[PDB]
RNA sequence: GAGUAGGAGGGCGUGAUCGUUGCCUAGAAGUAUUGGGCGUGAGCCUAUAUGGAGCAGCGAUUAGUGCAGAUCUUGGUGGUAG
RNA sequence: CUGACCCGUCUUGAAACACGGACCAAGGAGUCUAUCAAUUAAGCGAGUGAUAGGGUGGAAAAACCCGUCCGCGAAACGAAAG
RNA sequence: CACGGGAGACCGAUAGCGAACAAGUACUGCGAAGGAAAGAUGAAAAGAACUUUGAAAAGAGGGCUAAAAGACUUGAAACCGUUGAGAAGGAAGCUGUAGAAGAGCAAUAAACUGGACGGCGCAUAAGGGGGAAGUACUAAUCACUGCAGAGUCGAUACGUAAA
């Protein structure tokens, strides 16, 4: 028999972000990429890496 | 068995909202003012804490014109601190010399306050300057919003000046004689 | 920093293992296995790593601040010392690097336990090479 | 991978494989050439034939060498002389083998073969 | 990172003096606290004199 | 989304917080579908939160064309905010000739006075002016010019 | 063999809290559930009935999560976890996962004896 | 129908199930347009992409202040240019015969 | 916010800093806000889905 | 320190997705347990047996996410009863 | 030894001489789209934000840049002339 | 919709199209029309040689195979048989409290830390010089802030009829 809520195609999956927040995000990301504690905290292996 | 209201478990509504924001920095600024509040007997800091824990919406705008309008002879030398975002009023022509401390300066408010010979301050700085809040001026912005007009009294009770929720404003919309 | 990094990694650290709501850390420099500002070596300043080598030698790793220098002393994570005196040497080193009482206690713990550990390990490696030969 | 028209779906491929028509199957079941032959024709792999000489590389039967009795493409089997097992009643039966576990010691030579080999070598070295 | 990479980084984004080129008016986030060490701030003269 | 929703915390409570007596039922309970019975059992609603909903107002427009009714308004206070700072300062010091501000190019048509103006003189080019707009403009040492 | 200090461990209730009428049915397992029934005996605290799961029952904070062997229980998933027990050796005991193979088991047992760590699931022959 | 909220405006009153529009083609479509444009360039190579467009004022009182791209040149204009419609067309110029110059 | 000069390393050699030292871009200055990374990341992941 | 209708705050357990840490022919999942334990409780960990290829934790993302009932659906079985 | 009526349900009132349930497995019920509002976290602020579309781009429907208009706010009161 | 291509935070044999299969099939209906159930031995049939008792099915021996996995992967519950340990004078089950019997590779237990000394094997100690790296200071240098000459890029309701 048919479902409870037969699931549709037009369920809206995609979302749209304000540009400024996309950017702020990318930024803060880059900012993060620069500190040893963080990239090490991510599990990357930076031991023999220098600067 | 005892007849106490709410069983002595009465919740205290007199308290400071525990803030859920995620900027790590708000939480930190807040660590700071928790310190200043318990270890400093200065009302000013406690005040700053209450208002910095504000609902996102409960933080209200400071405009350059707002500051300008509230200025006394002594208000001028004094550090101006708003608990909120400070914004430019485009209709303010000349901008005084100011040392202002807020959470956020609209880049316009910043440009004009700086290019007028002013200084922009952040609360970690304020801490360092005057923890007691000595010679500081704390600006509480005026509270306005559209929501407020739908609140109050209901829309069409006797003497209700409150606004109805309507999808369009037209001659045809809740502007016609009701059923009286 | 140790503050900002706390808030940042307190929950998502890759060195993190949980047991019944008790959060422990895999950090090599952890002064206590448990996940806390203090437990977390890659965060704040005081952290130590210790490895056995060449029969007494303890490799001491002194958590060292992030450095842009002319020469590269060791891993960006930390500083690396070979100590031949080991236990005593490292005990001193600790005493220097950990000023507060607790941190001292903990590091030292890491030591005693570490050492006796490395001793057993030695015994076993011995028996192992004598097993490969005979 | 570089090309949108290349199916990466398990389904599609498995399908291609098992739905393989005979001629394509022969390709699909193929063996690796001996160091010597590799060197001779400049060709790594070759599709197996019923007259070839092969060496079983992997299995309880690894190490044994012999002629290919039957290429039974439907059963997916290659049969090799003396690779049979004996049954208690005194009855012999062949043991089937997967080509990609074989190695080609000596090819059955003839014009078509040589042409194929030639094309492969051609794109290879050039 | 590359050289071209690393250098274009700034032109693309910009800095608290200037806007970005590629983002055409993007201003990076204005920090909430100049100094993120509450250590420094709780532990300085001004603080403790009053405390 | 889903794991935030009430359902999850309602599972096994049997009424789904719709009540044991009054449970969750079809349109009959809604009071009829949509704006149903607004004038009757829903009187109180309509009257109270949408008073003046039922009825008629004054004059039908058969085809209403908005484009020609289009008239953005400006107030005196924002005038100098339209043109750059360069301008108003440079003609505060220089009294030889006076500034012309075209409200038109800014996308506005009528000028209403709202705030007050600097004592420095201006010319303002606009489609319409309010008695007070002109008042304050002229009194400032300024002039009103009619555009199309 | 590294016990620490105990307050005497006191267990408020031993018998598990059995779901009501679950002895009556197969379809009903005994995993507790809170009766919402309108007539329900239990939900009503009828003299003689089960006392349903309550907070007054939670064991005291000091003994909570304490094994009978005296240690708090720590679960070994990968090898790494072992090492953590080092700074924690006297507080916790090791428990090696069921998914970990025989070889790696002996390995971790060795490593444990070395790090001086107590193992509840340790292989005794 | 319960609270103070604004009177709803029915949407799904008819059978909309037959009448829904889906936008996934959009992704590929944009792309297609690109290639089309590009393949135009290549096939037109020596010549320009968009044909010559005159300009006019917009048709509404509010739009007058702005500038807009016309569909074609006024015969009057081609005259003052000294081109025949036909020729201008062989050139890549866009002509519009119903437009008239009042200024 | 530190903006130390960063050395541009040489590939041909295990550890060699080229003669080029470059002052750090503001992107790496940018505050590390995780909120913004969170939201944005979420939505952008969602953008890949087929219905 | 009561509580139905109802509401709020925390937590348990299940797919799949982006991460992160790992386990498995030296035996994964699943299954049985009068083996040993952990939670007040959702539930958990282990042991033994069976099994013979895949699994698991942690942070998030998402949900066709938890059943004793509806003369509930489909399937399988009783007592009546030799 | 002391205590212990059958659960679910509707009901002022259920162990009821009220109804459903002989047993077991698996399935099984507030979703999806739109709309306004209140609250919470985000960004920017007299502004804000695009959509369509252009332009680039990973194998890839992502992403990244552009996007003269438009929305909503920025002025209200009038049936309307205003 | 048809034949093609590729794909998916779909479904995964009571799900997913009704149909993973001789599925719009078997079957029903005068007819229009209705319409299911049903997928997994093994790597390879090596699908159980042979002995024995049977009229025959089949049993007992014996064998294949990593294993019978043998009409077939795993093999839960309800229900049923066997074996074990219990119990019962017109029903059963259950909270609280003790006891008895039965079943057991046992989960708890007088151990642990140190001083001095001894017997063993390994390492090299503290203290003193020394002082790489580290931190702190501090001139000379130098990121950053500030000031800021020349070149190149940009903007500009400053300015011009444009320049
Ligand atoms: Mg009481
Ligand atoms: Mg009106
Ligand atoms: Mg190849
Ligand atoms: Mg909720
Ligand atoms: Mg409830
Ligand atoms: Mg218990
Ligand atoms: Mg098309
Ligand atoms: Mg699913
Ligand atoms: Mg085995
Ligand atoms: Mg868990
Ligand atoms: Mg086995
Ligand atoms: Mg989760
Ligand atoms: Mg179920
Ligand atoms: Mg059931
Ligand atoms: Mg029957
Ligand atoms: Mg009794
Ligand atoms: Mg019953
Ligand atoms: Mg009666
Ligand atoms: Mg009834
Ligand atoms: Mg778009
Ligand atoms: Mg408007
Ligand atoms: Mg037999
Ligand atoms: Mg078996
Ligand atoms: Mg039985
Ligand atoms: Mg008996
Ligand atoms: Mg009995
Ligand atoms: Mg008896």
């Amino acid at each position: 028999g048919r479902m409870f809520a037969p699931l549709k195609t037009y369920r809206r999956v995609h979302r749209r972000v304000n540009v400024n927040q996309k950017r702020h995000a990318v930024a803060a990301a880059l900012a993060a990429s620069a500190l040893v504690p963080l990239v090490f905290a991510r599990g990357h292996r930076i031991s023999n890496v220098q600067e | 068995a005892i007849d106490l209201h709410k069983q002595g478990r009465v919740v205290k509504r007199s308290v400071v909202r525990q803030t859920k924001s995620t900027n790590v920095y708000h939480k930190l600024l807040i660590k700071l003012y928790k310190f200043l509040v318990r270890r400093t007997d200065s009302k000013f800091n406690q005040n700053i804490l209450k208002r910095l824990s504000s609902s996102r919406l409960n933080k209200f705008p400071l405009s350059l014109s707002r500051i300008v309008k509230n200025l006394n002879e002594t208000n001028k030398e004094q550090v101006i601190v708003s608990t909120s975002t400070v914004t430019n009023d485009e209709r303010l022509l000349t901008v005084p010399k100011l040392t202002v401390c807020a959470l956020k300066f609209t880049e316009t408010a910043r440009k004009r306050i700086l290019a007028a010979g002013g200084k922009c301050l952040t609360f970690d700085q304020l801490a360092l300057k005057a923890p007691t809040g000595t010679n500081c001026f704390l600006l509480r912005a005026p509270k306005s919003r559209e929501a407020y007009r739908h609140w109050g009294k209901a829309p069409g009770q006797r003497g209700s000046h409150s606004a109805p929720y309507v999808r369009s404003e037209g001659r045809k919309f809740e502007r016609a004689h009701g059923l009286k | 920093m140790s503050q900002l990094v706390w808030e940042i990694v307190k929950n998502n650290n890759a060195f993190l293992v949980k047991n019944n709501g008790v959060a422990f850390t895999t950090d090599p420099f952890s002064v206590t296995g448990r996940n806390t500002q203090v437990g977390l070596g890659f965060t704040h300043r005081h952290g130590v790593a210790l490895k056995g080598g060449a029969k007494q030698a303890i490799a001491t790793s002194l958590r060292k601040n992030q450095s842009h220098k002319v020469k590269k002393t060791g891993t960006i994570e930390a500083e690396t010392l070979t100590v031949k005196g080991g236990v005593q040497r490292v005990a001193k080193v600790i005493r220097g690097r950990f000023q507060s009482k607790g941190l001292k206690q903990f590091a030292l713990k890491k030591l005693v336990n570490f050492h006796r550990a490395n001793v057993r390990a030695q015994a076993n490696l011995k028996a192992e090479s004598k097993a490969k030969k005979n | 991978k570089t090309h949108v028209e290349v199916s990466s779906a398990r389904r599609k491929q498995r399908k291609a494989h098992f739905a393989s028509p005979s001629h394509l199957r022969q390709t699909l079941m193929s063996a690796h050439l001996s160091k010597d032959l590799r060197s001779k024709y400049n060709v790594r792999s070759m599709p197996v034939r019923k007259d070839d000489e092969v060496l079983i590389v992997r299995g309880k039967f690894k190490g044994n060498k012999g002629k290919v009795t039957q290429v039974y493409r439907k059963k997916w089997a290659i049969h090799v002389e003396k690779i049979s097992k004996n049954k208690l009643n005194g009855a012999p039966y062949q043991i089937p083998l997967s080509a990609s576990q074989l190695v080609l010691t000596k090819l059955k030579l003839d014009k078509s073969r040589q042409s194929l080999l030639t094309r492969k070598a051609a794109s290879l070295k050039t | 990172w590359t050289e071209s990479a690393f250098k274009k980084l700034n032109e693309i984004f910009g800095t608290y003096s200037t806007t970005g080129v590629q983002k055409s008016g993007y201003q990076l986030q204005r920090p909430l606290l100049a100094n993120a060490d509450i250590a420094r701030i709780i532990n300085s003269n001004e603080v403790q004199s009053v405390v | 989304v889903s794991h935030l929703k009430k359902t999850r915390k309602l599972r096994g409570h049997v009424s789904h917080g719709h009540g044991r007596v009054g449970k969750h039922r079809k349109g009959g309970c809604r009071g009829g579908r949509g704006k149903a019975g607004g004038m009757h059992h829903h009187r109180i609603l309509m009257e109270k939160w949408h008073p003046g909903y039922y009825g008629k107002l004054g004059m039908r427009t058969f085809h209403l064309k908005k484009n020609p009714l289009h008239c953005p308004v400006v107030n005196i206070d924002k005038l100098w905010s339209l043109v750059s700072d360069a301008t108003r300062q440079k003609y505060a010091e220089d009294k030889k000739k006076v500034p012309v501000i075209d409200v038109t190019k800014a996308g506005f048509f009528k000028v209403l006075g709202k705030g007050r103006l600097p004592n420095q003189p201006v010319v303002v080019k606009a489609k319409y002016f309010s008695k007070t707009a002109e008042r304050r403009i002229v009194a400032v040492g300024g002039a009103c010019v009619l555009t199309a | 063999i590294k016990p620490v200090a105990h307050k005497k461990i006191i267990k408020k209730r031993t018998k598990k809290f059995v779901r009501f009428e679950s002895e009556d049915f197969a379809k009903l397992d005994s995993s507790w559930r809170r009766p919402r029934g309108i007539d329900n005996r239990v939900r009503r605290r009828f003299r003689g009935q089960r006392r349903m799961a309550k907070i007054g029952f939670a064991s005291d904070a000091a003994t909570k999560h304490l094994l009978p062997n005296g240690f708090k229980k720590f679960l070994i998933r990968n090898p790494a976890d072992l090492e953590i027990l080092l700074m924690n050796n006297r507080t916790y005991c090791g428990e090696i996962a069921h998914n970990i193979s025989a070889q790696v088991k002996a390995a971790l047992v060795k490593r444990a004896a070395e790090l001086g760590v107590r193992l509840t699931n340790a292989n005794a022959k | 129908m319960k609270h103070n909220n604004q009177l709803p405006v029915a949407q799904l009153r008819k059978h909309q199930q037959f009448r829904i529009k889906t936008f996934f083609n959009q992704a590929a479509q944009k792309k297609a347009r690109l290639h089309a444009r590009r393949a135009q360039a290549a096939a037109v190579f020596p010549r320009p992409t968009e044909k010559l467009q005159p300009v006019v004022r917009k048709q509404t009182q509010r739009y007058n202040k702005s500038t807009k791209l016309g569909r074609g040149f006024t015969l009057q204009e081609l005259k003052a240019a000294g081109i025949s419609a036909a020729f201008a067309q062989s050139i890549g110029i866009k002509v519009d015969h119903r437009r008239k110059n009042r200024c | 916010t530190s903006r130390p000069q960063i050395h541009v390393h040489d590939a041909k050699e295990a550890n060699k800093q080229t003669a080029t030292k470059l002052t750090l871009p503001a992107v790496f200055t940018a505050p590390i806000r995780t909120d913004i990374v969170h939201k944005v990341f979420t939505d952008l992941n969602k953008n890949r889905k087929q219905a």
